[PDB]
């Protein structure tokens, strides 16, 4: 510890702690998951709800970015939303000088290169948030990559992040989601949000989901009302 | 003006004397409370002054209800005659323009009393540390011509490493090698006070990195523990030390209150 | 203490507060001459003099209710100074960071220097009413110009503060609290039963009654603090009434009388308050 | 406070900038002058005797333009800085309003640039003060005197510097109507001021005059020795 | 104007030792050894191969997305020890410098050059007050015109040369002195006795036998000059012929 | 109350960075200039004990500015060199601008008005360099001008800076004439001046800077003097005191 | 003590915190009450104004920024006013550019791309200001809340500023019949919730409230003193 | 909690503890040095009365113009800082031309308050040399004006905030002097009756005894512009005491 007071200095030992606080930072919010499956990719947020005053549907953290990717958040929210609308412009200049539609690990390459410049100054301080990166097509199948404020960029067959990543990644691994259709994916992917979920200390939270992949053919969108209820029943019915 | 808590006779004619050194990181200050921690030493009276600026809590060295309820001040004295034991609690920051004389009350009390020994619990500044004290260990010691001629052979057995004192007037390359602790609050004074007096008193100080300071503390309380053996022979290979060293129950929630569940 | 230009020193403070370097011939001589500038006078108002010996022993006391903060100095005497009759036999005469610009005044009747009040039918009851921060060397300097070094073993004192719930620290975060609330602290010989409960053991208090309160215990002199914690330290009405416990204790059985005539008395003060900024601070 | 954003309120508001260029002038040598009925005197000590000098480089009297002089006191080089550039302004005026500029004009000038020494952490504060003095486009006598922070007063007569309230408290009590109706009066006034401050005699006081419309005429060591003309006038009339 | 460095002589790199050392230098340094991974690089005659682990704690992981051996160009590529950020850089850094060196010249950049670059831009971090060391080595290989293959390894400190044989990460030491051992007597290294060698020295430095799945390996060879990687298809055969003995 | 970044006033108002800079010229060579009725003349010390040294051309301590002037310095000796070539640089754009020499005096305002503006905004230390100015122009004659890393500047017929330059002076006021002062007089007083305030070591030929000012046939002449009439000074010098008992 | 670590924006503490958001944070409270409820069919503002400096006319809380969304200030008044200003400009720029209204869940998201500016750079704070935006457009009612935290909530009924808290209890309790109200009872409900925050022995006067509306028809109109007599009056005490 | 180690006001624009800018509440009672004045709005106009603290008698009173008017209608009152109060000044000016000749009528004096409010809050940019104080102003501004209001006033405190406040009060004395005029005011109120109750209220409160050099008052009503009382005006308006 102690030399801890800019990005741009080196521990005693050679580390950067105020990387490390972002990672801390990161664990301060609540749970995300994404599941890559067979043909697609599904997303997975529980949202607390802080009171019953708030409008459903604020606070959203499963942002469309794109037609083709869907990014969904953990930790500070501002920046959240900063490196959120950061990509889609990623996604612009990338098609309106190349054309076709970004490739998950270019997109990748570069927001994760911008988070790491961020690591790198004193003048600024690391974005205190990790999130996700998911989509789908035929020429490329379904890819997932996750990003932290590190700058690390790792493609995921399952991840997640949050206050309860242990206990998501340990009830992750239990399942055989590399044959698996979306329709079986999104069911476990409820079953593991409220498994891992704490109300004791964190009541009072909500459920979104959505993916992208074969069943859209490439598009970006949110789970329909009715699979969500449907997910829902079999969560509590999974008990 | 040394009051015990029920105007009793501390008798502390051998008993030595524990207080920490005001510097950053109140490293002193947080090994002195893990020693009182460890070795339960109980509250006699009170070191008043009009010296500190004046703090109050409810005896954060609290184990039971009962002594929870005990109103705690900046100043207080904790004694053990079990192991010949006396401690200087001091909770709050010096005043501007009163260190210095308080030293001299403390001494003059002292003096008074007659303690065994006035170890000294201290930090310096780690980011004012030369080349040959940065390669090395941030253990430091320093103790007065009186006591050290006797208990030298211990410290030559159990490896330290003296601080170099360095030119008061530097620039002059036959001025004396001088006492120059920085960061160190009172320290110095202490220390050419105490070697004026001609008091057998110790002085241990260690480089202090920022923030948190628990292994910090517990270095320093280690540091204490070798020389003095207020406690077992570590056996460096704890079992015991890495769950044997009780936190106060004071030392809860320090950085804030928690997270305000507005923003993340 | 960087940032002058580009690429510089930092240099942060200390963490000890030690940023005061660990006394040149002309230094202890403007020494001499500022500390006999900042002067805690116990003014004896219209006269200024004859307060030499210290109240315990210029006048023996029973009952020393003192209330530090301007919303304890509202309540206190919205809620006794009407019931009773109460002079002023003197004050503190105090400049410091606080209560500045030539504290000799109309008597600063929107600002306060420890005005002390004492009743007639029972004269042995003081009242203090000041939210004046004296420095830290001051409250010492105050404490022995009105107490001295004799703490006598017949009075008792109440003391009133208000600090930000920003400040308290519990498990919980501070914006999820009932605020306001109310702590209190007693002293090692104040026997005397309480009326809300005790400060939770991580926070402290560190201020002027604190002094007091570190007086009164470490020289055995039975006291108790009382403090709430609120958000707003403006002259509040619902910070007035988050005291309210205050009037079943023992100390105060014998005073309070009228409560809706108070409430209208603070309808008047506080609609008479103080200019405070339109800044929303 | 300490080194950054150099200009920092006081913890009661004392900008420590401000008052430590005031300081500034007490160790500056001490001028003074006098607004006479047709006649400015412009007088100041060069209490650094240093006899193995030139004169003609040390002097403190500038001269700003055609209308104006002044003196200073405090940080030679900052002075000079000041004197240039006020020169230049006024050289501007003459061409773009052309006119001869009024005293007032000037010294407004110098006070916006004197206190404009305050922002942009960047620059600091200037460590003198003047004496401006000049005729007007009226043929008016006019006087004004500056300060660091930025004011611009105006004086019927005012000493700056070392000591230089002494002199002021001498001024009132000697400023009157019969101390100005004569020209050699008006002078023997500033005489007396600064032998109540000079080394002890007329020891290297350097001044000199500005009649209306004619010059900024250099009060010289005339064989008379113009100085010590009128210092004899006090020396054996004073009695 | 901007934040400043902290005050110390090991607070920030700009300011000297008393005599004029770097500490957040040495900090880097020992800062390489983050991630636990060691690489080693040697190059005989016709080619030039530089292996190191594949720590894959997690199988949540997909294999194909973790690695270190980075295409820079068709012809040469590179090795990366460090934090995982600063080599996602440093490879950009490197791409882009290369691919303007070929567009400004009209020739493939030569490997010492590319180097050199490198190096230079870590050094110039070491010169400002906010700049951070990129705490990351970055190793090359690749065949220039002649002087068949080089191999090159610029540090944070700036410092860069040309090896024989190298190797980086956590057991340094141990890997520089096998290696030492392996150069002075045997040096011919066609392709078998040739840095497979390298391979029997990251195992024994390392742990007991390595089954492919831990190991990258890519190669350039002099006879056919892409810089190009084996897999547990290629580097399972090779270490079978390395087991027996 | 605390001092940094040569912006910032202590509890007096006088900058404790130039101040401080003022101590080095304490520390650097003795030079003085002496101010002659028909010419300027300008001693200096070499602190070049070291027989090792060589190429001496020219000057060691005294740049040459314009047709006319030359300068001589104390302080730090590369500062200098920015300080020298700057002067340089505005003396001929006044030429260039003008199409005459630069007086004296408009070069030495021009030159303080840059070191005192680094006595200003900015943060980066000021010139720690003393100068003293030796020259001529057709309004005034001969004039000799010191320069002071506050911006002061000043006249004088006769100035030492350096060690023991305060001795110095105490010794040539005490000396120095009104005006019938001249040029090889001077350059006897002169060496009796540096003899008396040179520390312990016996003065000799070979620490002495003298370069002198002159005129003749409508044109300035500066020249550096040769050894060989530096051995006949100083010999002549230790005869006449060969007088002094 | 975590205060090496509470002191500059740029800063981050070992615990994955900022405190520097968190007292910008706290700073908004120390403003005026406020609410922010919604109906079907409307969207009104209630104020308490600053009834301290008396016999001055006192600030303005409710500002007009176009004709279809207006907002409130709970916060540093600097920060209002540099927002309010962005407000009227970005409105501008969208009614230029598209001749068309700007929906708000854009504008509200541009807002918050540019209070996170200052978040992650030295030298920079947080804009202390807490506000409450009220708007209609084709989508429909909406009310958003914005925090010194770079980001906003989308609620139907808040209260920010002193003592809100027991506001935001009463809304809560009284969510259900917000959704059906005509203009005048829905105004009155939040009168009501505003009152509670308010002693018992103080009463919403025409002299300290600030009501002001946005409707499909009726523009955003501010409802100063005694024109909001209307609303105010009928109003059965607590 | 035990104290240590916190950077206060490094950077400019830190928040303090309980959310409460530094600077800003450093000028507000760097003010409290500045000289008392007055102002009081009623329908028959405005005044602008202020002590100018004459130091020595040196000084002749003439050159203290502490009430300058913003434009013929807009006549302005300040107290504190002088220095940067002229800029602020001449912004207001330069503003209100602005204001005349683009559009032309005379600018309105709340929208001057407002653009003069807007002038301030510009603290750091300490990189970019262009805009800059990186120092807030340290002075309290008064206003007055006449309409299509007519008579009105404006307090500005060193925070960028104003009111349609009337009988405002700022200076050294400025709490005692606003709760006397408090009870002293009066809603309709005559123009030299708040002459008369503001010159008392002035002769009640500052330091010096009071006479025609002492102070001085300025009026605007809508009958004609800005009008700056003249010493005989002074003596024959003190004549009543």
């Amino acid at each position: 510890t102690g030399y801890d007071l800019s990005a741009s200095t080196f521990s005693p030992d050679g580390r950067v702690f105020q990387v490390e606080y972002a990672m801390k930072a990161v664990e301060n919010s609540s749970t995300a998951i994404g599941i890559r499956c067979k043909d697609g990719v599904v997303f997975g947020v529980e949202k607390l709800v802080l009171s019953k005053l708030y409008e459903e549907g604020s606070n959203k953290r499963l942002f469309n970015v794109d037609r083709h990717v869907g990014m969904a958040v953990a930790g500070l929210l501002a920046d959240a939303r900063s490196l959120a609308d950061i990509a889609r412009e990623e996604a612009s200049n990338f098609r309106s000088n190349f054309g076709y539609n970004i490739p998950l690990k270019h997109l990748a390459d570069r927001v994760a290169m911008y988070v790491h410049a961020y690591t790198l100054y004193s003048a600024v301080r690391p974005f205190g948030c990790s999130f996700m990166l998911g989509s789908y097509s035929v020429n490329d199948g379904a890819q997932l990559y996750m990003i932290d404020p590190s700058g690390v960029s790792y493609g995921y067959w399952g991840c997640a992040i949050g206050k309860a990543r242990q206990a998501a990644k340990t009830e992750i691994e239990k399942l055989q989601m590399k044959e698996m259709t979306c329709r079986d994916i999104v069911k476990e992917v409820a079953k593991i949000i409220y498994i891992v979920h704490d109300e004791v200390k964190d009541k009072a939270f909500e459920l979104e989901l959505s993916w992208v992949g074969e069943l859209t053919n490439g598009r970006h969108e949110i789970v329909p009302k009715d699979i969500r209820e449907e997910a829902e029943k079999y969560a509590k019915e999974s008990l | 003006m040394f009051v015990p808590c029920g105007e009793s006779a501390p008798d502390l004619a051998g008993f030595t004397l524990l207080m920490p050194a005001v510097s950053v990181g109140n490293v002193g200050q947080l090994a002195m409370d893990l020693i009182i921690s460890t070795l339960n030493m109980s509250k006699i009276g009170y070191f008043y002054t009009d010296c500190l600026v004046p703090m109050v809590g409810n005896n954060p060295y609290a184990t039971t209800e009962g002594n929870s309820t005990e109103l705690s001040i900046n100043a207080e004295v904790y004694s053990l005659p079990s192991r010949k034991l006396v401690a200087l609690q001091l909770r709050s920051i010096f005043i501007k323009y009163k260190s210095k004389p308080f030293c001299e009350k403390l001494l003059s009390w002292v003096k008074s009393s007659g303690c065994a020994r006035v170890i000294v619990l201290s930090s310096s500044h780690s980011y004012q540390r030369n080349d040959l004290q940065l390669r090395s260990t941030p253990f430091r010691y320093l103790l007065t011509p009186s006591m050290q001629k006797s208990v030298q052979n211990k410290i030559k057995s159990l490896n330290w490493e003296e601080m170099e004192k360095s030119r008061c007037i530097p620039e002059i390359d036959d001025s004396e090698f001088c006492i120059r602790i920085p960061g160190g609050g009172i320290t110095k004074t202490l220390y050419d006070e105490s070697c004026s007096k001609e008091i057998q008193m110790a002085v241990l100080l260690k480089f202090v990195s920022e923030g948190d300071n628990i292994p910090d503390a517990l270095g320093l309380v280690e540091y204490l523990n070798e020389w003095l053996q207020i406690l077992k022979p570590l056996s460096d290979d704890p079992t015991v030390s890495a769950s044997r060293w009780k936190i106060p129950s004071s030392w809860r929630l320090l950085f804030g209150s928690g997270l305000p569940p507005a923003l993340f | 203490m960087a940032a002058t230009f580009f690429g510089e020193v930092v240099k942060a403070p200390c963490r000890a507060g030690t940023e005061d370097e660990e006394e040149t011939p002309e230094d202890r001589e403007v020494r001499l001459q500022l500390a006999r500038k900042r002067e805690v006078r116990l003014l004896r108002r219209q006269t200024k003099t004859s307060l030499e010996v210290s109240l315990l022993e210029k006048y023996p006391c029973s009952k020393f209710i003192i209330a530090i903060g301007n919303n304890a100095v509202a309540f206190l005497s919205s809620f006794v100074m009407n019931s009773g009759v109460w002079e002023e036999v003197g004050c503190a005469k105090l400049w410091n960071e606080w209560c500045r610009t030539t504290d000799t005044t109309h008597l600063s009747s929107t600002e306060a220097f420890c005005v002390f009040y004492h009743l007639k039918s029972n004269p042995s009851v003081f009242l203090c009413q000041c939210s004046c921060y004296v420095a830290e060397d001051q409250q010492y300097q105050w404490l022995e110009k009105v107490f001295g070094s004799c703490p006598r073993k017949n009075m008792q004192i109440t003391i009133l503060t208000c600090r930000h719930v920003t400040d308290y620290k519990t498990s919980e975060s501070t914006g999820s609290l009932p605020s306001p609330f109310l702590r209190a602290l007693k002293t090692q010989n104040f026997k005397d039963s309480a009326c809300c409960p005790l400060l939770e053991q991580p926070n402290i208090v560190h201020d002027l009654p604190a002094a007091v309160l570190s007086y009164c215990q470490v020289w055995k002199i039975p006291a108790i603090l009382y403090l709430c914690y609120t958000d707003v330290m403006k002259l509040d009405l619902i910070t007035v009434e988050a005291f309210k416990p205050i009037l079943s204790t023992r100390s105060l059985k014998g005073l309070v009388k009228n409560i809706p005539q108070s409430t209208e008395i603070l309808k008047k003060l506080m609609t008479t308050n103080e200019i405070q900024s339109n800044i929303y601070t | 406070s300490y080194d950054r954003a150099i200009t920092v309120f006081s913890p009661d508001g004392h900008l420590f900038q401000v008052e430590y260029a005031q300081e500034a002038v007490k160790k500056g040598s001490t001028a003074v002058g006098v607004r006479g009925r047709d006649i400015v005197v412009l007088g100041v000590e060069k209490k650094s005797v240093a006899k193995l000098q030139d004169e003609r480089t040390v002097r403190k009297i500038c001269a700003l333009d055609d209308n104006v002089c002044m003196a200073f006191a405090g940080l030679t080089a900052d002075a000079r800085i000041v004197i240039n550039r006020a020169r230049v302004e006024c050289q501007s005026h003459r061409l773009t309003v052309e006119d001869p500029v009024t005293v007032e004009y000037i010294t407004r000038y110098i006070a916006s640039l004197k206190q404009r020494y305050t922002q942009s952490n960047g620059r600091r504060p200037f460590g003198i003060s003047a004496l401006i003095v000049g005729f007007d486009f009226d043929g008016t006598p006019r006087l004004y005197q500056t300060d660091p922070s930025g004011t611009y007063h105006a004086w019927k007569a005012n000493a700056i510097g070392r000591g230089a309230k002494s002199v002021r408290e001498f001024l009132e009590k000697n400023y009157t109507d019969e101390a100005i109706e004569t020209d050699d009066l008006t002078i023997k006034l500033v005489i007396k001021a600064l032998l109540e401050v000079v080394q002890s005699g007329g020891k290297n006081i350097e001044l000199a005059v500005m009649r209306r419309d004619q010059s900024l005429k250099i009060l010289n060591p005339e064989e008379i020795e113009k100085y010590v003309a009128e210092i004899e006038k006090e020396k054996e009339e004073n009695e | 104007m901007s934040r400043g460095s902290s005050a110390g002589f090991d607070r920030h790199i700009t300011i000297f030792s008393p005599e004029g050392r770097l500490y957040q230098v040495e900090y880097a340094f020992k800062a390489i050894n983050q991630g636990g991974l060691t690489s080693v690089a040697v190059r005989g005659k016709d080619c030039a191969v530089i292996v190191t682990q594949k720590k894959v704690p997690d199988k949540l992981l997909d294999s194909s997305t973790v690695t270190h051996l980075f295409k820079i160009t068709e012809n040469i590529g590179c090795v990366m020890t460090g934090m995982t950020a600063d080599s996602r850089s440093q490879v950009q850094r490197a791409r882009y410098e290369a691919a303007n060196w070929k567009y400004k010249y009209g020739y493939e950049i030569p490997v010492d050059m590319l180097c050199k670059r490198i190096a230079d831009i870590s050094q110039v971090y070491t010169q400002n007050a906010e700049m951070r060391p990129l705490g990351c080595c970055m190793i090359l290989i690749g065949i220039d015109e002649e002087q068949g293959p080089q191999v090159y390894k610029c540090d944070p400190a700036g410092y860069y040369c040309g090896f024989k044989a190298t190797a980086a990460g956590v057991k340094q030491t141990e890997s520089t002195s096998f290696l030492e051992k392996k150069v002075k007597k045997k040096f011919d290294w066609t392709f078998e006795q040739t840095v497979e060698t390298a391979i029997t020295c990251l195992s024994t430095v390392l742990s007991i036998d390595f089954k492919p799945s831990e190991i990258e390996v890519g190669v350039v060879t002099v006879e056919n000059p892409k810089f190009r990687i084996l897999t547990e298809a290629e580097i399972d055969a090779h270490l079978v012929a390395l087991a027996e003995r | 109350r605390y001092d940094s970044r040569t912006t910032i006033f202590s509890p007096e108002g006088r900058l404790y960075q130039v101040e401080y800079a003022m101590e080095a010229i304490g520390h650097a060579g003795t030079c003085l200039g002496i101010l002659a009725n028909d010419g300027v003349l300008l001693a200096a010390e070499r602190r070049n004990i070291h027989k090792l040294l060589d190429e001496v051309f020219f000057s060691e301590k005294i740049y040459k500015l314009n047709e006319d002037m030359a300068c001589s310095v104390a302080g730090i000796t590369s500062d200098a060199n920015v300080l020298t070539n700057e002067l340089r640089l505005i003396a001929q754009r006044y030429l260039l601008q003008y199409q005459e020499p630069i007086p004296c005096e408009q070069l030495v305002t021009a030159l303080c008005d840059i070191k005192q503006a680094y006595t200003q905004f900015g943060g980066k230390r000021p010139f720690g360099v003393s100068l003293l100015y030796i020259g001529w122009d057709k309004h005034y004659g001969f004039q000799l001008y010191q320069s002071d890393p506050s911006g002061n500047y000043g006249g004088w017929k006769a100035t030492c800076i350096g060690n023991n330059s305060a001795a110095a002076v105490s010794m040539l006021k005490q000396d120095y004439k009104e005006g019938e002062m001249t040029l090889k007089s001077a350059l006897a007083l002169a060496i009796k001046v540096l003899n008396k305030t040179m520390d312990v070591s016996k003065l000799s030929a070979e620490k002495v800077e003298i370069a002198t000012l002159t005129r003749e046939n409508g044109k300035t002449v500066i020249r550096v003097l040769k050894q060989k009439e530096v051995e006949q000074l100083i010999k002549k010098h230790e005869e006449e005191e060969a007088k002094a008992e | 003590f975590r205060n090496q670590y509470d002191n500059d924006v740029t800063v981050w503490s070992p615990q994955g915190r900022i405190h520097q958001i968190e007292y910008a944070m706290e700073a908004v409270k120390q403003g005026s009450a406020t609410v922010g409820l919604k109906s079907k069919t409307h969207a009104v503002l209630v104020a308490l104004k600053r009834a301290q400096s008396e016999l001055a006319a006192h600030q303005k809380k409710i500002l007009h920024v176009d004709n279809h969304i207006g907002i409130s200030i709970a916060g540093l008044t600097a920060d209002a006013r540099l927002l309010c200003n962005f407000m009227r400009q970005e409105c501008l720029d969208s009614r230029f550019v598209f001749d068309r209204p700007l929906p708000v869940s854009r504008l509200v998201s541009l807002i918050g791309s540019k209070t996170q500016i200052p978040t992650q750079r030295y030298g920079r704070r947080p804009y202390g200001v807490g506000l409450l935006i009220a708007g209609y457009d084709d989508m429909g009612p909406h009310i958003f809340q914005t925090c010194p935290s770079a980001n906003y909530f989308d609620c139907r009924a808040m209260s920010i500023g002193a003592r809100s808290q027991s506001a935001r209890t009463y809304l809560e309790r009284h969510m259900s019949e917000f959704m059906e109200c005509n203009l005048n009872e829905l105004v009155k409900h939040g009168l009501r919730a505003l009152r509670e925050t308010l002693p018992a022995e103080q009463d919403l006067t025409t002299k300290n409230v600030s009501i002001g509306i946005v409707g499909k028809d009726l523009e955003f109109t501010i409802y100063d003193d005694d024109d909001v007599s209307p609303f105010l009056e009928g109003l059965e005490e607590r | 909690m035990f104290l240590t180690r916190s950077e206060y006001d490094r950077g400019v624009n830190t928040f303090s503890p309980e959310g409460r800018l530094f600077q800003v509440e450093y000028a507000i009672e760097a003010i409290k040095l500045g000289s008392t004045a007055i102002g009081i709005q009623t329908s028959e106009g405005v005044c602008l009365a202020v002590e100018k603290r004459i130091t020595s008698p040196l000084m002749e009173p003439s050159s203290i113009e502490k009430i300058v008017e913003i434009d013929a209608h807009i006549g302005c009152a300040m107290s504190g800082l002088i220095a940067d109060a002229k800029t602020l000044i001449d912004k207001a000016r330069v503003e209100t031309q602005n204001h005349w000749f683009t559009y032309n009528e005379t600018m309105t004096v709340e929208s001057v308050t407002q653009a003069v409010s807007n002038l301030a809050l510009q603290f750091g940019e300490e990189d970019a040399d262009p805009g800059a104080m990186s120092r807030p102003f340290g002075v309290a501004l008064l206003f007055g004006g006449v309409d299509e209001k007519g008579p009105q006033l404006f307090h500005m405190d060193p925070s960028g905030t104003f009111v349609q406040c009337d009988a405002r009060a700022i200076g050294s004395a400025s709490e005692g002097a606003q709760s006397s005029l408090q009870e002293v005011y009066h809603k309709s109120m005559t123009l030299k009756e708040a002459i008369k109750s503001s010159l008392i209220i002035l002769k009640q409160v500052m330091e010096e005894k009071l006479n025609a050099t002492n102070i001085e008052l300025a009026t605007v009503q809508p009958g004609q512009n800005f009008h700056m009382f003249t010493k005989e005006e002074l003596e024959e308006v003190i004549k009543d005491i």
